[PDB]
């Protein structure tokens, strides 16, 4: 009962390489809406990229990608595609797809009312590397019935992103997962921490679930106090 | 608002399109036309001020700009392809739509 | 190429303040302007369409207005969950879309001291030849803080990096990690590892430390 768009295909591509993104619609027909791609480079603003009318076949592109990108749609699988060629470092961005209704009528006026969650494209000469996951273990000097901090350090992966959950998503309160930091080696690392009552360290486990889709890495790491 | 000034923009830029040399002049004129048409659709002609916004008359007045903007869009697709003569010939639709709506 | 000039680029405001964001179009776009709210890491969300129509489900403290080519987003009563970057957009035609440069909105609040924790490197990391030491500053405001690493009381320089969370959507605080990275050989050269935290909410600098092994 909900409209959604799901981008996929993002990841690492060598400079000058090609990559095809998909935008899968559900809850609505791509024939009934125009579909647009909007990208956001790290720390930068929104930049409109391209659009396609699945019904007519008409397209347009930003001057910054014209001649390199090709947008298309397959109505039978309710999906739009962005074929990106001659990729360069400045194409590194989160790519969002969004719908926009047709003229005439209220649907045209609503602009980008639904967006996908976005998929990150990284253009770089480096290679894919899965993370190593290490415990951040709470100090043995934790107060008697107070608050303890624990976490996992996710080291040396590429490209972004990794996702971190705790106890398979059952623990969300007090979780802080930090933005990744780029090391001088060119790899990323991040920490995810959580604060819990000290009186629960010995009656309940805490496991971080680390997922790095570009390398197909899923790691569960149990974090327990020091001795 | 002022519906008369929006028709000035529409008529003036339609003449720019007719005498244009390249696709950029056509695209720029059509862009100004689309904005003017969207604002014109909001106003009320001085002959239907005692009627209702939901009345058939005002519904038909707004319907004329639905058609007009669709034809601006027809011409914009071609101008965006760099097809100058085609975009000019597509804007000829706007003559007809304009002529048909002087009530 | 229609330009949308957005100002200011950033602002800080207290809870309950009225916030005004402006966007100037370089030519007429009628009322085809939308405003979006973007949380860090998430897709933009539509707030206002056709310059002044409230999108369904958006709280009524958001509103927009048009005056010629001047467009204004107003947040009448700023709430802690309103921290975001906001964008205007003109959508006169499918191929003409441009966005404003964005306005990052931060929430001002009372000082809150961080709770500090230090984490030694794990044995599994040390086996690989690297020692990461992590200092955590939890739930503090304002963001400005000084975190200094001391290794046998020798001040460290150039070998640590910081990361900061976005403002908490409820209490408007930040958390911060400082990670000291050493080779295993350098880590074994020294005994006492300490992170010293200076912040407006701490009456005196807080040190957390451990002894290697
Ligand atoms: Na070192």
């Amino acid at each position: 009962s909900e409209v959604q768009l799901v981008e996929s295909g993002g990841g690492l591509v060598q400079p000058g390489g090609s990559l095809r993104l998909s935008c899968a619609a559900s809850g609505f027909n791509v024939v009934d809406f125009s579909l647009h791609w909007v990208r956001q480079a790290p720390g930068k603003g929104l930049e409109w990229v391209a659009y396609i009318s699945s019904s007519s076949g008409s397209t347009s592109y930003a001057d910054s990608v014209k001649g390199r990108f090709t947008i298309s749609a397959d109505t039978s699988k309710n999906t739009a595609y962005l074929q990106m060629n001659s990729l360069r470092a400045e194409d590194t961005a989160v790519y969002y797809c969004a719908r926009w209704g047709y003229w005439p009528g209220e649907p045209w006026w609503k602009a980008f009312d639904y967006w996908g969650q976005g998929t990150l494209v990284t253009v770089s000469s480096a290679s894919t590397k899965g993370p190593s996951v290490f415990p951040l273990a709470p100090s043995s000097k934790s107060t008697s019935g107070g608050t303890a901090a624990l976490g996992c350090l996710v080291k040396d992966y590429f490209p972004e992103p990794v996702t971190v959950s705790w106890n398979s998503g059952a623990l969300t309160s007090g979780v802080h997962t930090f933005p990744a930091v780029l090391q001088s080696s060119g790899l990323y690392s991040l920490s995810s921490v959580v604060t819990v009552p000290s009186s629960s360290l010995g009656t309940q486990t805490y496991i971080c679930n680390v997922n790095h889709k570009p390398s197909n890495t899923k790691v569960d790491k149990k974090v327990e106090p020091k001795s | 608002a002022d519906l008369e000034d929006n028709w000035e923009t529409l008529n003036d830029n339609l003449k720019v399109i007719e005498k244009a040399d390249n696709a950029a002049q056509v695209k720029d004129a059509l862009t100004k036309m689309r904005a003017a048409a969207l604002d014109a659709q909001k106003a009320t002609p001085p002959k239907l001020e005692d009627k209702s916004p939901d009345s058939p008359e005002m519904k038909d007045f707004r319907h004329g700009f639905d058609i007009l903007v669709g034809q601006i869009d027809d011409a914009l697709k071609l101008a965006n392809e760099g097809k100058v003569k085609e975009a000019q010939a597509a804007a000829e639709q706007l003559k007809t739509t304009r002529n048909a709506y002087i009530q | 190429d229609i330009q949308m000039t957005q100002s200011p680029s950033s602002l800080s405001a207290s809870v309950g303040d009225r916030v005004t964001i402006t966007c100037r179009a370089s030519q007429s776009v009628s009322s085809a302007v939308a405003w979006y709210q973007q949380k860090p890491g998430k897709a933009p969300k539509l707030l206002i369409y056709s310059a002044s129509s409230l999108y369904s489900g958006v709280p009524s403290r958001f509103s927009g207005s048009r005056s010629g080519t001047d467009f204004t987003l107003t947040i009448s009563s700023l709430q802690p969950e309103d921290f975001a970057t906001y964008y205007c957009q003109q959508y006169l035609y499918y191929s003409l879309v441009t966005f404003g440069q964005g306005t990052k909105v931060e929430i001002k609040r009372t000082v809150a001291a961080p709770s500090v924790f230090i984490f030694p490197p794990s044995d599994s990391q040390l086996k690989s030849g690297t020692a990461s030491v992590v200092c955590l500053l939890n739930n503090f405001y304002p963001r400005e803080a000084k975190v200094q690493w001391k290794v046998d009381n020798a001040l460290q320089s150039g070998n640590s990096q910081e990361s900061v969370t976005e403002q908490d959507s409820k209490d408007s605080t930040y958390s911060l990690s400082s990670t000291l990275t050493l080779s295993k050989a350098d880590y074994e050269k020294h005994k006492v590892y300490a992170c010293e935290v200076t912040h407006q909410g701490l009456s005196s600098p807080v040190t957390k430390s451990f002894n290697r092994g």
